[PDB]
């Protein structure tokens, strides 16, 4: 009967034999919360996950013809003369990941897309630009020459903390009349922008569109580090001004969600296109999309503080609540559920809150 | 109490342990002295058709309603050319027994008149729909007992052996208090080789045609009859009653049996004639309920297997009065299945399974066009369906487990729909389950077949069901369908007083 | 699911279900092998009893707008037990997978 | 499978419906685990056993 009384929902720690937690609560009360929940709005302050377990990404296999299940949508050029190299696109390797996970099966005729397991998971900007530098290195020498000249790479600088672009250096610099280029696949563009990039018209049958430019034009030269001082420098290089975190980001939205309260079922937005319509109804409590910006980290933790003012959901029969039930998602475009994990070093902590209707509204 | 959002009335009830206190009665059972029985034998029987004759004591003797026909028989079996193989003994343990239920599925109709207006019933399709349906496990066991009456499960005795549910099988291998299966069902063999085979016995079976009845309880027995004659006329093909399984015949389509004779020796059938007290009498004219089954069939050219689908049309009719009951099943054609035994013998009594029905009663279409296949069953079992879910619409998938054979499908009995029109169908008002007026029907459906052995050419059907009153008084028969006046039916005081299903019972 | 009735004053029956059309598949473990013989076995695997129900935390329904729920996983193998007599086990029940571990 | 919550019914009794709703709708959450729904037998192992 009194007027407000909060509730505290935690969620503790638990693995299987093979390590992996629910990141779902679930009790019976051994005595009700609320005498009568038909006079009461319930809303929600100070929820809190750890999202120290999420993938940085998953990137995107082209769906077929495709039967290996592991060359991607992605692709890169270069060009000398020019005679140009058909891109080699990006081929997603095991065992710089995993290795210890089973591979899906590539979807002839049938469906053609290949669902996501746990395995396509990559965590770090380390372990994805390693990746883009196997294939242009591997681009590279279709089309050799002149004489000695390694191919670029990608890097990211921790603190930096933005990737970066390393290539020579008396050629291949874009003022030089000589330049060798390089090229993308559009696709993988969303990543590497912004470098300073050339525009060339969109998605071209053939590969090739988009130019990184490495000529300076800047405050811009770079050496070593794996050998002693020398002039001119070394290799140009060109630091994306943005610093994004960004598009890269797999997590696209996070849903506590529970079906227990009286509560009012709100509709969730689906990623369908054909058709919208079709409101569906479900419980929804609280859920947020990732705030940009907090700044990495805002990968080793979500957090929502209640700011004001007072946001409201219902509550609707007259059953003395006996139950609290909450589960928690995050999901990614295409919108796909997968129910939160808790890593093995935290607690996962929401908050709670029943008003007496009669003192906020009439 | 009054603590709901109407107030509601209270009553208090005693725990069963505790009246301790009410009122007590003795209530003494009085029936009429002189309960008697005896067999009327049959006046001029013959291998073609057979028929009784009796004639109850006078006005005031009251015969009762379950009446039953024993029959004794001989067979012989002979080996043919040129399938051999030929052997073992021509029998064998888990592939032979009589149909379910033996006489009944070879009478072609059953004509019984009352008190002389006559009332009749075609047997020979119209007792199988009826068989599955009302009957549960403690009344199947009982009077329903005494001809062999197991229901045949898969869609082939082939496949059915050696499982301990098979349809056909000895009567150890039969769980403790179930159905036992039909093989168990004795009569004695006089020899068996190869080359040849004969048996002889006798087997009961109980008259069917309502009035007389099959279900365990009593209604007052017909009275005051005067008179009362049945007659049965049966099918030239007669092989019908024994039925075998497939393996056992050889590849090339070779059977071990054919050919074989019947033989009957003259037959019985016991009435049984009670009368009352000295001090109470029976009114000199009564009312008793008065049912009527019928039978529509439609056949087609087109085939279908051994498991394609297919939708049909039903034959537009014009029905007299709504009828209380209808069955829905389609099975497997009467066309063939009397032309060539081996087959005739043979084949099972299951039919198509259901993918679906679309129904139109008049002036609307499209009646249960959404329904899946599922909700058929549904509403068929609240009608005492009986049968599960498994095997109506009935597949199974049976898997073997060798490296590396493929893993055999099962084809498994069948579904047959019923509806009931006020239940089910929904009269428009003014209209209800006995009024009378011109509706017409015509019920469209798409059906697989599921048996992996044989192509089908399928006949569906339609038995309908009136419902009325027919008085007997000495001698008389009125009968009247629709008792039942539309502005009578309309009016309709309703008694909150009496339940359904009590009314359930006094079925059908 | 999202359902409202069609129309006015339309009485709604009371026996309520839903099918689900799903897939599986089964993977060896590279242990113990072999491993001779078929994964998938005669008289040895089948569906747990009754499965949708079983593996379902919870489920809810509001009936205009005043909630009901009920907690189906633990609930149900015991309410299953009884009041069951063989005439309704062989009925409306018999849809999903229907049999007790005994 | 059938919805087991009162006031909807599964044993073969009939008994009145529910009018005069106005909109009724379900929700199902699945229990995380997903395997539960298939049985197995603790012989075929067998003898490790994995």
């Amino acid at each position: 009967e009194p007027d407000t009384v909060y509730y505290d929902i935690l969620i503790p720690f638990k693995p299987n034999d093979q390590g992996f937690s629910p990141a779902i609560f679930q009790a019976q009360l051994t005595q009700p919360i609320v005498h009568n929940p038909s006079e009461y709005f319930l809303s929600v302050v100070r929820f809190s996950i750890p999202t120290q377990n999420i993938p940085l990404t998953i990137p995107q296999i082209q769906p077929y013809p495709n039967t290996n299940v592991n060359n991607t949508i992605y692709s890169v050029s270069i060009g000398y003369n020019g005679t140009y190299s058909s891109q080699n696109f990006v081929q997603f390797d095991p065992s710089l990941t995993s290795p210890n996970i089973p591979a899906p099966n590539a979807p002839t005729v049938t469906s053609p897309n290949v669902e996501v397991t746990p395995y396509y998971y990559i965590y770090d900007y380390s372990t994805f630009l390693q990746m883009i530098n196997t294939a242009l290195e591997n681009a590279f020498n279709e089309i050799s020459a002149p004489v000695g000249a390694d191919a670029p790479f990608f890097f990211y600088d921790s603190n930096t903390e933005k990737i970066s672009l390393i290539a020579q250096a008396a050629y291949y610099d874009r003022t030089l009349t000589t330049p060798i280029e390089i090229y993308c696949n559009v696709n993988l563009f969303t990543f590497f922008d912004s470098i300073k990039h050339i525009g060339l018209g969109y998605n071209t049958p053939t590969g090739r569109d988009i130019l990184f430019d490495v000529r300076f034009l800047g405050n811009n030269y770079y050496q070593d580090p794996e050998t002693a001082p020398s002039y001119p420098p070394e290799f140009i290089q060109m630091q994306q001004e943005y610093p994004t975190l960004s598009n890269w980001n797999a997590v696209k939205t996070i849903q506590l969600v529970s079906n227990l309260l009286p509560i009012n079922k709100e509709s969730i937005p689906s990623f369908r296109n054909s058709n919208v319509g079709i409101i569906n109804a479900q419980g929804i409590l609280a859920d947020f999309v990732p705030l940009v910006t907090n700044g990495p980290e805002a990968r080793i933790s979500i957090d929502f503080v209640a700011t004001g003012p007072w946001r409201l959901i219902d509550m609707f029969g007259s059953v003395p609540i006996y139950m609290v039930d909450l589960y928690v998602y995050w999901t990614d475009q295409t919108g796909g559920q997968y129910l939160i994990n808790i890593p093995p070093g935290r607690i996962l902590t929401c908050k709670l809150v029943f008003i007496k209707k009669s003192l906020s509204k009439y | 109490m009054s603590n709901s959002a109407i107030p509601l009335n209270v009553v208090a009830v005693q725990e069963p342990r505790l009246e301790l206190n009410n009122e007590r009665t003795w209530v003494v059972v009085k029936g009429g002295q002189q309960v008697t029985y005896y067999p009327f034998p049959s006046t001029s029987f013959s291998s073609n058709q057979f028929n009784f004759i009796c004639n109850p004591p006078s006005a005031q003797t009251v015969l009762d309603r379950l009446v039953f026909i024993q029959v004794p028989y001989d067979i012989t079996f002979t080996a043919n050319p040129s399938h051999a193989g030929i052997t073992e003994n021509l029998l064998q343990p888990g592939r032979d027994a009589f149909r379910a239920f033996p006489i009944s599925s070879i009478t072609n109709t059953l004509n019984a008149t009352i008190n002389g207006f006559p009332v009749n019933i075609e047997l020979a399709q119209i007792i199988h729909a009826l068989s599955r349906y009302h009957t549960p496990l403690k009344v199947k066991n009982g009077w329903m007992s005494m001809q062999p009456s197991f229901e045949d499960n898969y869609q082939s005795y082939r496949d059915a052996d050696g499982a301990n549910n098979n349809p056909l099988g000895v009567f150890t291998s039969a769980a403790g208090l179930s159905e036992l299966p039909r093989g168990s069902y004795t009569m004695n063999v006089v020899t068996n080789t190869t080359t040849t085979a004969r048996i002889t016995g006798v087997l009961y079976e109980q008259v069917f045609l309502p009035p007389f009845l099959w279900d365990g309880e009593q209604a007052g027995g017909l009275a005051n009859l005067t008179s009362l004659t049945f007659n049965w006329v049966l099918n030239n093909n007669l092989a019908r009653i024994w039925s075998h399984s497939d393996i056992t015949n050889d590849v090339s389509g070779n059977s071990t049996i054919g050919s074989m004779n019947i033989s009957f020796q003259q037959p019985s059938m016991y009435l049984g004639f009670v009368t009352p007290r000295l001090n109470i009498p029976i009114p000199p004219r009564i009312t008793y309920p008065y049912f009527k089954l019928s039978r529509y069939t439609t056949q087609f050219q087109n085939t279908l297997a051994p498991n394609a689908s297919s939708t049909f049309k039903s034959n537009v009719v014009q029905l007299d009065s709504i009828p209380r009951k209808l069955y829905l099943f389609v099975k497997q054609s009467d066309n063939v299945i009397y032309q060539n035994l081996n087959n005739q013998i043979t084949t099972p009594d299951v039919f198509l399974q259901i993918n679906n029905l679309n129904l139109t009663w008049n002036n609307q279409q499209g009646i249960l066009s959404g329904a899946s296949s599922q909700n058929l069953y549904d509403f068929s079992v609240q009608n005492g369906y009986n049968k599960t879910w498994s095997e109506f619409n009935g597949v199974t998938q049976q898997f073997n487990g060798v490296s590396g054979q493929p893993t055999k499908v099962i084809g498994l009995e069948g579904g047959i729909v019923c509806l009931e029109l006020g239940k089910d169908v929904g009269l428009r008002d003014d209209e209800a389950e006995g009024v009378i007026g011109n509706f017409n029907l015509q019920v469209q459906m798409t059906v697989t077949n599921t048996n992996q052995y044989v192509t089908v050419t399928p006949d569906m059907y339609i038995v309908a069901v009136y419902d009325g009153t027919l008085v007997i008084s000495n001698t008389s028969a009125m009968a009247s369908i629709g008792v039942a006046s539309k502005e009578e039916v309309l009016n309709a005081r309703i008694t909150h007083g009496v339940s359904y299903n009590e009314l359930q019972r006094i079925y059908g």
